[PDB]
DNA sequence: TATCTGACACGTGCCTGGAGACTAGGGAGTAATCCCCTTGGCGGTTAAAACGCGGGGGACAGCGCGTACGTGCGTTTAAGCGGTGCTAGAGCTGTCTACGACCAATTGAGCGGCCTCGGCACCGGG
DNA sequence: CCCGGTGCCGAGGCCGCTCAATTGGTCGTAGACAGCTCTAGCACCGCTTAAACGCACGTACGCGCTGTCCCCCGCGTTTTAACCGCCAAGGGGATTACTCCCTAGTCTCCAGGCACGTGTCAGATA
């Protein structure tokens, strides 16, 4: 029993490229990339929450962490995608 | 109001003094524009990060702590404004 | 699940569990795991899309670490994010 | 080493392009000024080293480009 | 002794360091001796840097330690400089 | 009321140099330095406890954080000073 | 010891770097810098291993050491 | 254009193990640990050689000499 | 030579945060078992390292020139400083309410073992 | 420098078990919001003067040009040790079960450290 993002990465890959496989070493690299990015965004949002004396990590801390950690167009599209997902989730 | 062309307010003697403190003896005439551009890029990045911090805090004033955090995120820790 | 409610392919339950057990804040909102999962999915999809495109430009039907580093280093935003990152089997 | 009023004016000019509405505490301006001074002084130290590596004494923009490129 | 800072014979507060390690989101559990160890380490580092700064200020026939003396004490030392190699000492010359 | 490390830094100064003062700007610098070192050691200890699946921060995580963050003789003396303080605390 | 990092290996590393011509005094410098880099990384990894009270240095110890020096490495954990 | 490893596996394992015996005498290394160390060392050396070539080109030369490696190490720090 | 003038530096009030004392509950310590992964040693082949020679390409020095940099000096601009003055705006505080933690029951997503075939390295004729 | 024949091991999919995630509900407390007061950032004025600018001039030196030579790359031949494959042994990592003592939590108490106010040592003033 070990947690990993392999199945979700495979679903994303077979979405964008239904006919393209992926090597196991590429899965390991992508699994490290996902863990790294999650940890960086989470830590930056934790600092954002602490600096304002807040105790809760809301969606606004994660949005600010994304806006600080990723370059311009990447940050713009990531913010749009995250807002879309949050709106679709809370609209149900 | 709006502001224009203040990067040319970093006169030739100021850049020369910064160089003398750095240890430069002779300064080519094309150095000044290069240093003005470099300083502009650095300040643009730092002010962008500080403005993001201020905007999240739901304020209108950039404080010294916001600039200190912006510098720290860039890896340029500053002492003396706690 | 909450992924289907948000319409994602990345887990929101696991991301919530990780934001909670990761000692990032005293409490975590219900919109932070969703936003973070959406951002992680978008970045993974971007990397996979570019790597598969690089593999197509190399007549290969598998994403391997060389394709990942071609996708990363040949993108200025995407390489500013991962400049301090080396990749096994990635090459130059 | 840099006059305070021109530096503050430059900071406000740069900041107007990110939010139109801002004002800056004097301590924020001081922190920015000291950070910029230190950054430029370090840049000039690395530029001088590159120039001496060339066998020149005069620093040229290529020296600054190398000092910024290698430093990453 | 009533004060934990005196029971360990330190000058930095062990209670404040315990509270900071409890309210800082570092773990859900903080040991008893961890604040003592951290306070002792912080006190040693502060004492060392203050000693070097005062020695520098006495080498210039000055009485007070100003930021310039702190910068001199940091940069003129190898290990201390290696600890603070990306730190800008304001008004430190 | 806003806390700081002014009193304790002044007391340490009065031990090391009984007859010298410290300017207020240098006092702010010393306070910032103390905060920075505290944050560095605490973050390293937290990651050390997270890696080993541990829930608590003992003196052994703090000692290892000191051992990693500080150069050779500085780390050697910091460890000795921490060990002495812990022994004096537990002995009474 | 360090002399197992032969001259052809340093030439192959330099030619992948793009170096066209190599002086004869480069190889000793390269061996020295490799020794220093390995010394730092291995010391951090050994500290990490001994904190866990283990006796084998794992790939994750080296990954954490590198990330402490700022050399984040993907593909091993 | 390639993506393989440039130093030999056994000399590098011997060098890493010999360095480690100074820091703690009794350790085992995992096979993945040596792989990670070798990958990181190769990447670091390749980057250093790229900066060295840039320094050499700046100095109006074509060959790289040690003074290029000290300059690159000093700037990168 | 009186005096007066700020940044250090010390004298009170107090309130709030740290300490003394005790429970209760689980994180962690430790004995015991299993086996996975490390260590070491040996043999073949063959690819790579090592040595050795020749030249020409590039490094290094000297010289010569003309260009652009430092220094000086008089002028011109605007920073710095005091003073006024206001108003956005950060911080403190008083409520109350909605949102997150906990806990009980249930289940289905995901992980491990396993199995079959396709994507990619080889080749020797095309 | 392409092409069909052979070929192989990990990638993708399948199946069953399990514990982590979802569902409904209550408790509690963090923060969103409205109000208010005091600060400090920003705009404008008059005056002083220090820094910045504009030209002139010598000259320090950066760039090119040629020459000298040395030592690095190509290449060929010899040596060696890296690597794949096997085998034998063990030891230390990973897990499981039993206990205990160490820390969160609570309550009462009290002292210490933070504010405000005033005294005081280098230094120039009337």
């Amino acid at each position: 029993r070990k947690e990993s993002y392999s199945i979700y990465v495979y679903k994303v890959l077979k979405q964008v490229h239904p006919d393209t496989g992926i090597s196991s070493k590429a899965m390991g690299i992508m699994n490290s990339f996902v863990n790294d990015i999650f940890e960086r965004i989470a830590s930056e949002a934790s600092r954002l929450a602490h600096y304002n004396k807040r105790s809760t990590i809301t969606s606004r801390e994660v949005q600010t962490a994304v806006r600080l950690l990723l370059p311009g167009e990447l940050a713009k599209h990531a913010v749009s995608e995250g807002t879309k997902a949050v709106t679709k989730y809370t609209s149900s | 109001k709006v502001l224009r062309d203040n990067i040319q307010g970093i006169t030739k003697p100021a850049i020369r003094r910064l160089a003398r403190r750095g240890g430069v003896k002779r300064i080519s005439g094309l150095i000044y524009e290069e240093t003005r551009g470099v300083l502009k890029v650095f300040l643009e990045n730092v002010i962008r990060d500080a403005v993001t911090y201020t905007e999240h805090a739901k304020r209108k004033t950039v404080t010294a702590m916001d600039v200190v955090y912006a510098l720290k995120r860039q890896g340029r820790t500053l002492y003396g404004f706690g | 699940t909450r992924s289907s409610r948000a319409g994602l392919q990345f887990p929101v339950g696991r991301v919530h569990r990780l934001l909670r057990k990761g000692n990032y804040s005293e409490r975590v909102g219900a919109g932070a795991p969703v936003y973070l999962a959406a951002v992680l999915e978008y970045l993974t999809a971007e990397i996979l899309e570019l790597a598969g495109n690089a593999a197509r430009d190399n007549k290969k039907t598998r994403i391997i670490p060389r394709h990942l580093q071609l996708a990363i280093r040949n993108d200025e935003e995407l390489n500013k994010l991962l400049g301090r990152v080396t990749i096994a089997q990635g090459g130059v | 080493l840099i006059r305070k009023l021109p530096f503050q004016r430059l900071v406000l000019e740069i900041a107007q392009d990110f939010k139109t509405d801002l004002c800056f505490q004097s301590a924020a301006i001081g922190a920015l000024q000291e950070a910029s001074e230190a950054y430029l002084v370090g840049l000039f130290e690395d530029t001088n080293l590159c120039a001496i590596h060339a066998k020149r004494v005069t620093i040229m923009p290529k020296d600054t480009q190398l000092a910024g490129y290698i430093c990453r």
